[PDB]
């Protein structure tokens, strides 16, 4: 606890011995800390190094030793973050001291990450200055290079939820100044069908020879610089960027075949980021075809960096081509043609049936379940292929029952748990260890439920429906009664609810057996309870008792549940008589539906409008109820505000147009009422004018054209002649006549028959 | 009588948990019970923290038995070290629900366990019983 | 009693050699690449005088200052000193020297072997009852926790203790002196692998004229050790799909993590259980060349290969004349 | 042998072959026909002026291209019949059949299609065969580029693979016989599977690229599709000579690649390097005198009953001692006496049986110094190890030698390029 | 994914099926419809619905079955059965080429559109959705309410559809039948749009 002679001996008597290390944390010897981590801006440069070495040695404990020592360890770590004055003088300290301090900081962030580190900007400034001054001018020393390596490693770990420009510039300069030494190793011979160095064609299916980096420091620097540059560069404007260059792209493709695993992983990440970020890049199947073999080959290397995850990228690619262009998945075809789909399915089956599980195996199984759900998203082939097993459904029910049992056990023991866990963890409680597993199972079930054949022959069980209802009720009750666990415990369960409502909304549709089952067991009551909660319906008020609940659950995103609730209600009223209509309206009155009409989420608006359509769909009474419940300019304003270039917004627009269609058929009075209003006629005129040459406004769509033509058809004894003449005067005869030349047979036939009827009546 | 002595020895092995009054096996084999009995004495003495007598008996009664069997001596010597480690609401709530453990506020030896199972008493008594029966 | 397939004569073998001996010259009957091999061997085994003289002979030495720079760069003196200390028997001093000259990173497995060798050294020194108690205390304090990580380490522990309680076979082996030399060679190779990257950087960054004697530039090397396995996700299996072969629910076949509350403030990613795939694949081809076969005296492995080739020729009834002198 | 020669070699022959112990023969061929012969582009231009780089021109014009990186521009913007002459004995082209039954481009590579004016299969095989005792890996590729427009958008009528060299009516009628190892492209079946192994792969289609490789260490034939490697198809096929073999129906057509002037798609070099690394790991993971060979009698070699002939190893310390003796003798032979004296001093210092090495070395040094003094006042046993190691590796490759008492164990000696790997 | 005027999700069809000398009643109710507009690789059915018939054998007055349907678009779904893939889902639609040609030729629209000549000229076709006629195949899967009377349904239909009027013609085919059993359907009329969407 004194001069260097003592500290060096203590350090040399503390290497690899956990017993003395954990003994130093006991009361008689804790006095060493009062001198060890109280480092002023004095006392030589050897003393600082010795103290930092001693701190690094002491804090090196295996996890069970950490459990033995207790909270004093984390108190020491917090004191390291908050009461050490070396980050501020980073530019003034000696290089070796900086290296040792950064290594200590890396260990501290790796052992106890939740504790806040308040001095990042000093380190960013020091890093930028150091690299921009010393490194790029080649007047560098060994410790400075290693310090840059450590700083990059530390910066990589940050969560992140003007100096950015300087950091991006420094990183790109690093990348160029290190890679320029190796560009002359690129080689690629190819044959193109119709001198050299033209580079006319690079769609040749082959990639250059491997590129090997001899220097290890160069390997580390290149890898970490590429990773962090990937983190920053898209928020930086300008032209002639690094990502868009051709020689660099060839360099990275060559790097794919290297030996360093980190190099291969970072090359894969750099090459695959544009698909998720850049737009229209998804129509570049050649690059995916020439890349995918290495992404597949990456599953086999044992020591993998923590920032790499082949499962997640493969799942993201599959989800991208499922979501944007279904019925054609180049990843799925490329995988199925080359036996790897079967290997994945077999490994899923093997992992599902191990004799003994633990945490790691549970996570692996969760990943496999998610990827298998991704396969069966938009292809009946894999749906039936997975369902030919006749053993998945048992495991599905087992997992759902396990989660239900855990939730029941928690809700039963609510009072005792709250009483014994309110002083230390008042609103900070970990989530249940089962959330991801049941989430993956629910995704798989939702993917299965899209095929009507499966809904009618192999998913025609009652246990599934009962379990779904139980999960919904239990999760909402847990939200209601146990709001003392904060957001960290609450967010996963709300996610589960959002997934399960969407999985239900397929079972409840018509021409499915289980609709009567769900109606008998009362989904409407549960949805009615959820729709009046002030946590969901934002046009209500909280009582005097719920203030703690509101402040505990203020910052949680809840719109999937609202959208799926309205979705289920829509599916409940698809092609049904007036008895069920009036029953549901007796339970849920019109006020709630009209209250969900101005939500700031577009999906909620779309689902509300579609439900309104299906509600007024062939009903002479509910149209009167809706008309009384308000008048028309709201619909015109909605159609004017909504952007037809957006999928959900386009769905909302189609919903409103068909609401007008249903509105203009109840009686002649309604027909004249909708004829009288003039703005909507202007929207129809703006819709119909768009053609192949002019596809700017409203995107030149055919469904909207058919909807407008249907509106016009529904508008048809002298009053009818007057309306016909008014439509002719407003500029509709010319529009329908010019529609005869469109590119889709449906609108052509509808236009010709409408024109004939109009002329015949006129 | 044969049966009386057999029952007394079996009870002393089973009911009581002490090896003495096994002197017959100690002085009459002349034809693996001796080595097993000596090893059981060693382990029984080492179960209590006594060491010096354990070292003496190891050097005295197990040293000559090295030519035939060697692995069991290795296991015994390893136990001589590993004995100190092999043998012996909120936390229950956290373990059952979240699979997490709070810090305490302070601010694969399967072979060795097999060498300490109490079934060794039963198997040793069984071996003595079988030898005594087949020898009379 | 006779080979049978092909018994080369002396002239036939000489002709066979001269058929391909001409290829040595145009890759770098003389061998133009042997002086570099001699220098590599002299440096790797920490032979200071031989390395100095051989480097001087090739033109890399021009005065005493370059001698000092070479000896500092390749750490010949310190590695020789550590090797000599370990060989002599004094080992705690070897650990102190390693910690001082190089750093704690060299030891923060080889430390377990060093502690064992210390135990055998003190046992051997004692032979020239409380002594046993003191050694049991020492071992229980220092080696037990390290040995509790695998199985073979345990076997080392009870081998040591059976030797200790002894006043045989496979024990005179561990009581022999050559163990010291094997340990010293292991430490030497470990130190070379530890300090290679600094040598590379100093040769590259500085415009030095010294040669890289390890892993010449026209190759590739790395410090990691990776494994490639084919019994995993690949397209090498048939078009056949297995199926579930169990019925027990997963929850019936199933702690250690710690829950911490925090105290703008920056937080870091939690790496708790992110290598799950590696630990899970174990329940369902490695880069030895580049990562582990630049770090030996090249002449040693050439001799190994020559011996293996002669034996392989003998097994297959092909007879060739040997090498005499 | 300037770097220009190395560039010519690297430009001419396939890349993955130069890294095997067959490159010696290729260097021999080039040295024999040497008379015909940044700066990399200059050498490429010299090759193009008289050689093979350029343009078959009626409807399907082809042109060859090299990639060329502009390093200076990058740092500025972002900174702060020949093979007939050479005698190339590996296969390089298809063989035109005597009967006018199939049309192939003048190159024999660019386009192959059965003759329409001439249903029975039209079959052919490569021009050269594969010697079984020279290579370690061979690999060629095909790209189908037309389908009968009837089978499917993903189904062909091609049989591609190898044929065992020395009937053909069976090949014409069915597609194969007992001597063909191939990958049928209409049903996805391995030729002559007949072992319940009908689960190998799916049939290929319109733009698929297929490689048919043979590995001589395992003795196996495998196939790859579109880059991904399907597993071994046939096993235990050593000591046989094969030839590339194709069979087409009158609708299909293919384009071949043997690796001379185009890059592969599979990355064969990595697959070869894995085997090379495995072999290297397998190999390398008084009583020290090299006296006269005792097993010579009457001039003819006789063998003993002992299992091994070289008992040197690093466990007993015999190998380091023999190596030290050899190094000292080499040093003595070629000048360098002060280096030998320093080596003796270091050997003395390190040691605390090696005394025999010290005594022998000092005796040799004293003898050499005495001879030098006599020579002044009057007015190699180590190269042999490298030479003999190269010769024995060549011999083991020439006569097919067993792995270890079995004709199925891998023959690891094949995956060693001694000069390019061990000495450099 | 496109639906046309007369293939809307809820659109009825009525007519007759002529077997022997008798003709039984028929009724088709569409349930789900979607047809690709571009390259198609997935195996999701293009159409699905009900095929309730009545007036069959006396064992039951009426039987209802659920059927799935694939349209022909001259790419990867050509006229013959050779051009189709080999999948367990599609293998119920496949028969020999000669019988496919003989069945196709009896339609007075397949002729007006025009052995290997048809395959050769198929590739010239373009934008099947902008055509007067659409060809497709229907196959039964199971019984509607049961999920029985001696009537087999292991054959498939040969539907042709006229877009401007809505007419549906076609022949039934199975190995053990009279090989010519035909059916004709009419639109059988509608001013409202109750629509759903799978999630």
């Amino acid at each position: 606890a004194y001069s260097l002679e003592n500290l060096k001996k203590i350090s040399n008597s503390l290497v690899g011995d956990q017993l003395a290390k954990v003994d130093y944390f006991l009361a008689p010897k804790c006095q060493i800390f009062q001198c060890l981590l109280s480092i002023e801006q004095s006392d030589g440069v050897e003393l600082k190094n010795a103290k930092l070495d001693l701190l690094y040695t002491l804090l090196h404990l295996e996890p069970q030793q950490r459990d033995i020592v207790g909270t004093y360890y984390f108190d020491i770590v917090s004191a390291i973050y908050k009461s050490m004055s070396l980050a501020s003088s980073f530019t003034k300290n000696n290089s070796s001291t900086n290296y040792k301090y950064i290594k200590l900081l890396n260990l501290c962030a790796g052992v106890y990450p939740n504790c806040g580190f308040p001095d990042l900007q000093y380190l960013q400034n020091g890093f930028i200055q150091l690299v921009n001054h010393k490194f790029l001018r080649s007047k560098c020393k060994i410790d400075e290079v290693v310090t840059i390596i450590e700083l990059l490693k530390l910066f990589l770990l940050v969560d992140e939820k003007y100096q950015d420009f300087k950091m991006a510039e420094s990183l790109e300069h690093i990348i160029v100044k290190i890679s320029s030494k190796y560009l002359d190793q690129i080689s690629l011979k190819y044959i193109v069908r119709l001198p050299f160095d033209n580079k006319g064609v690079d769609c040749t299916r082959a990639i250059p020879k491997k590129i090997n980096i001899s220097n290890m420091y160069d390997s580390s620097l290149l890898s970490l610089a590429l990773l962090l540059y990937l983190r920053y560069h898209y928020m930086i404007p300008g032209d002639r960027k690094l990502r868009n260059d051709a020689t660099f792209k060839m360099f990275v493709l060559g790097l794919l075949k290297s030996n360093d695993v980190n190099i291969r992983c970072v090359a894969l990440k750099f090459l695959l980021q544009p698909y998720f970020t850049e737009d229209k890049k998804w129509e570049d199947t050649r690059t995916l075809e020439k890349i995918l073999p290495y992404l597949v080959k990456s599953f086999n290397y044992d020591p993998l960096p923590w920032w790499f995850d082949p499962f997640d990228m493969l799942d993201s690619l599959i989800v991208l081509y499922n979501e944007i262009t279904p019925m054609n998945n180049p990843v799925l075809t490329t995988l199925a043609h080359t036996n790897v789909i079967f290997c994945i399915l077999s490994r899923f089956a093997q992992c599902l049936s191990l004799p003994q599980h633990n945490e790691a195996t549970l996570k692996t199984t969760t990943k496999f379940i998610k990827i298998c759900a991704s396969f069966a998203a938009s292809d009946e082939k894999y749906r039936l292929l997975l369902l030919n097993d006749t053993l998945l459904l048992n495991h599905l029910e087992y997992g759902l029952e396990s989660h239900i049992t855990l939730i029941q056990d928690f809700i039963s023991l609510k009072d005792e748990i709250k009483e014994t866990t309110t002083e230390s963890h008042s609103m900070c409680l970990p989530p249940i260890y089962d959330h991801d597993f049941v989430a993956a199972w629910l995704l798989l079930l939702k993917s299965f439920s899209r095929s009507v054949s499966a809904l009618r022959t192999t998913l025609k069980r009652n246990k599934i429906a009962q379990l779904l209802l139980q999960i919904l009720s239990k999760t909402y009750t847990l939200t209601k009664e146990c709001y003392f666990a904060g957001q960290d415990f609450m967010k996963p369960e709300i996610m589960i609810m959002g997934i399960t409502l969407g999985s239900i909304c397929n079972f409840v549709v018509e021409f499915s057996n289980l609709q009567s089952f769900m109606l008998r067991n009362g989904i409407i009551d549960i949805i009615e309870k959820m729709l009046t909660d002030p946590l969901f319906n934002s046009k209500k008020a909280w009582d005097d008792n719920e203030d703690e609940r509101r402040i505990a659950l203020q910052g949680i995103p809840v719109h999937e549940v609202k959208a799926n609730s309205l979705w289920v209600l829509r599916h409940l009223m698809y092609n049904c008589q007036n008895e069920e209509k009036f029953q549901l309206l007796a339970k849920i009155p019109m006020n709630l539906i009209l209250d969900f009409i101005n939500d700031p989420c577009w999906a909620v608006q779309a689902q509300c409008f579609q439900l309104l359509r299906n509600l007024t769909c062939n009903s002479r009474k509910i149209v009167n109820i809706l008309l009384e419940k308000f008048l028309f300019e709201f619909l015109a304003k909605k159609m004017r505000l909504l952007n037809p270039l957006d999928t959900q917004q386009k769905k909302a627009m189609e919903g409103i147009l068909y609401i007008i269609v249903n509105l203009a058929a109840v009686n002649e009075n309604k027909k004249q009422l909708v004829i009288e209003q003039d703005e909507i006629l202007n929207i129809m005129s703006e819709i119909l004018v768009e053609t192949t040459t002019d596809s700017s406004s409203n995107g030149n769509d055919s469904n909207l054209k058919l909807a407008c033509l249907w509106v016009l058809n529904n508008l048809l004894t002298r009053a009818t002649v007057e309306r016909c003449r008014k439509l002719v005067e407003v500029g509709l005869y010319d529009l329908v006549r010019k529609n005869i030349t469109d590119e889709s047979l449906s609108v052509r036939e509808k236009a010709r028959t409408l024109l004939y009827h109009m002329d015949l009546l006129l | 009588v044969l049966l009386e002595a057999n029952r007394i020895s079996t009870s002393l092995l089973h009911e009581r948990n002490l090896l003495p009054l096994i002197s017959w096996i100690n002085e009459n084999k002349k034809t693996i019970l001796e080595f097993q009995a000596r090893l059981q004495e060693y382990i029984e003495l080492l179960k209590v923290d006594n060491y010096t007598d354990a070292i003496v008996c190891f050097q005295r009664f197990l040293l000559p038995f090295v030519k035939s069997n060697f692995t069991d001596l290795k296991l015994a010597s390893g136990l001589l070290i590993f004995i100190k480690y092999c043998n012996d609401k909120k936390d229950r709530i956290f373990q059952h629900f979240f699979h997490k453990s709070l810090p305490r506020i302070t601010s694969d030896f399967e072979r060795y366990l097999n060498l300490l199972d109490d079934q060794r008493w039963s198997v040793l008594n069984d071996l003595f019983l079988s030898d005594f029966y087949s020898m009379y | 009693f006779t080979y049978g397939k092909k018994c080369f004569t002396k002239e036939e073998w000489k002709e066979q050699v001269a058929k391909y001996s001409a290829m040595g010259e145009l890759y770098a009957p003389i061998e133009p690449t042997l002086p570099r091999l001699l220098l590599n061997y002299f440096v790797s085994m920490a032979y200071e005088d031989s390395s100095i003289r051989m480097a001087k002979e090739l033109g890399f030495i021009r005065n005493n200052k370059d001698i000092a720079v070479f000896n500092d760069l390749y750490k010949i003196k310190e590695r020789f000193h550590i090797k000599h200390l370990i060989k002599l028997g004094r080992i705690n001093e070897a650990m102190e020297e390693i910690n001082s000259i190089f750093g704690l990173e060299v030891l923060e497995d080889l430390h377990f072997k060093l502690l064992l060798l210390n135990l055998i050294e003190m046992i051997r020194s004692h032979h020239q009852n409380d002594f046993i108690l003191n050694l049991i205390q020492y071992s229980q304090n220092k080696l037990a926790i390290k040995a509790s990580s695998s199985v073979k380490k345990m076997q080392e522990l009870e081998l040591a203790m059976t030797l200790l309680l002894f006043p045989p076979k496979s024990l005179q082996n561990l009581y022999s002196i050559s163990l010291r030399s094997k340990i010293a060679d292991l430490v030497n190779e470990k130190l070379l692998k530890f300090i290679h990257p600094r040598i590379q950087f100093e040769i590259s960054n500085n415009n030095s004229k010294f040669p890289d004697l390890l892993n010449s530039d026209k190759k590739i090397i790395t410090q990691n050790f990776t494994v490639y396995n084919n019994n995993l996700v690949n397209g090498s299996n048939g078009t056949k799909i297995t199926h579930i072969s169990s019925d027990q629910p997963i929850n019936e076949k199933m702690a250690n993590s710690v829950w911490l509350n925090q105290r703008a403030a920056t937080t870091f990613h939690n790496l708790e259980n992110k290598n799950y795939w590696n630990q899970t694949s174990e329940l369902l081809f490695n880069n030895y060349y580049s990562s582990e076969f630049p770090y030996e005296p090249r002449l040693t492995q050439i001799m190994k290969l020559w011996c293996w080739c002669e034996n392989q020729l003998h097994h297959n009834q092909i007879g060739v004349p040997r090498v005499e002198n | 042998m300037d770097d220009v020669d190395r560039e010519f070699i690297n430009c001419l022959f396939p890349s993955y072959l130069l890294q095997q112990p067959v490159a010696y023969d290729l260097w021999i061929l080039y040295l024999q026909h040497r008379k015909l012969f940044l700066t990399r582009k200059e050498i490429w231009s010299k090759l193009m002026n008289l050689g093979v780089l350029g343009t078959n021109d009626d409807y399907l014009i082809q042109v060859y291209k090299y990639f060329y990186p502009d390093v200076n521009d990058f740092t500025l913007r972002f900174g702060v019949d020949i093979y007939k002459i050479l005698g190339y004995f590996l296969p390089s082209r298809w063989q035109a059949q005597p009967n006018n039954s199939l049309q192939l481009s003048q190159d024999g590579i660019t386009h192959l299609q059965p003759n329409p004016d001439y249903v029975d299969f039209a079959v052919t095989w490569a021009n050269k065969s594969l010697p079984d005792n020279k290579l370690t890996i061979f690999y060629y590729e095909i790209k189908v580029l037309s389908v009968t427009s009837t089978e499917s958008a993903e189904n062909s009528n091609i049989v591609i693979g190898y044929k065992l060299v020395e009937s053909i009516n069976k090949c014409q009628k069915y597609g194969f016989d007992l001597n063909v190892f191939g990958y049928c492209g209409f049903d996805g079946l391995i030729t002559n599977s007949t072992e319940q192994s009908k689960e190998y792969a799916k049939p290929f289609g319109r733009d698929d690229v297929i490689g048919c490789g043979i590995n001589f260490i395992d003795g196996s034939i495998f196939f790859t599709k579109n880059g991904i490697h399907l597993g071994n198809a046939f096993t235990d096929l050593n000591d046989l000579e094969f030839v590339p073999y194709v069979a087409l129906r009158p609708g299909n057509s293919i384009k071949t690649n043997f690796g001379l002037n185009e890059d592969f798609v599979f990355d064969i070099i990595g697959y070869q390097d894995k085997w090379k690394s495995l072999a290297y790991e397998h190999i390398c993971r008084l009583k020290f005198l090299l006296g006269e060979d005792n097993r010579f009698i009457d001039g003819k070699l006789v063998r003993p009953d002992v299992n091994n002939i070289n008992n040197l190893s690093v466990d007993d310390g015999s190998l380091p001692n023999t190596l030290n003796v050899m190094i000292n003798d080499y040093l003595i032979h070629e000048g360098l006496v002060d280096v030998a004296k320093g080596f003796l001093k270091d050997l003395q210092k390190d040691a605390v049986e090696s005394k025999d090495v010290i005594r022998h070395n000092e005796r040799q040094i004293m003898k050499e110094e005495r001879m030098v003094k006599i020579r002044q006042e009057l007015r190699c046993a180590l190269e042999n190890v490298i030479s003999n190691t190269r010769a024995m590796l060549s011999t083991l490759l020439e006569y097919n030698a067993f792995g270890s008492t079995n004709s199925s164990d891998p023959r690891y000696y094949k995956a060693i390029n001694f000069d390019e790997d061990v000495l450099n | 994914t496109v639906c046309t005027n007369y293939l809307r999700p809820r659109m009825q069809f009525t007519g007759y099926q002529i077997s022997g000398y008798k003709r039984y009643q028929v009724t088709v109710n569409l349930k789900t419809v979607d047809l690709p507009k571009k390259d198609c690789t997935s195996l999701s059915p293009h159409l699905s619905g009900f095929l309730s018939i009545r007036g069959l054998t006396n064992q039951h007055p009426e039987i209802s079955t659920y059927f799935e349907a694939y349209a022909v678009n001259h790419k990867e779904l050509g006229f013959l059965s050779s051009s189709w893939k080999d999948e367990p889902v599609l293998n119920e639609f496949k028969a020999t080429d000669q019988t496919d040609l003989e069945h196709w030729i009896n339609f007075p629209s397949f002729r007006q559109l025009f052995i290997s000549r048809i395959f050769s000229q198929e590739k010239q076709f373009d934008n099947y959705l902008n055509e007067r006629f659409i060809f497709m195949k229907w196959k039964e899967k199971f019984l509607v309410p049961d999920a029985v009377d001696g009537a087999s349904y292991d054959g498939f239909y040969y539907i042709v559809h006229d877009q401007v009027t809505g007419n549906i013609q076609g022949f039934y085919y199975h190995q053990d039948a009279e090989k010519f059993q035909q059916l004709e359907l009419v639109p059988s009329l509608e001013s409202s749009d109750c629509s759903f969407e799978f999630a």
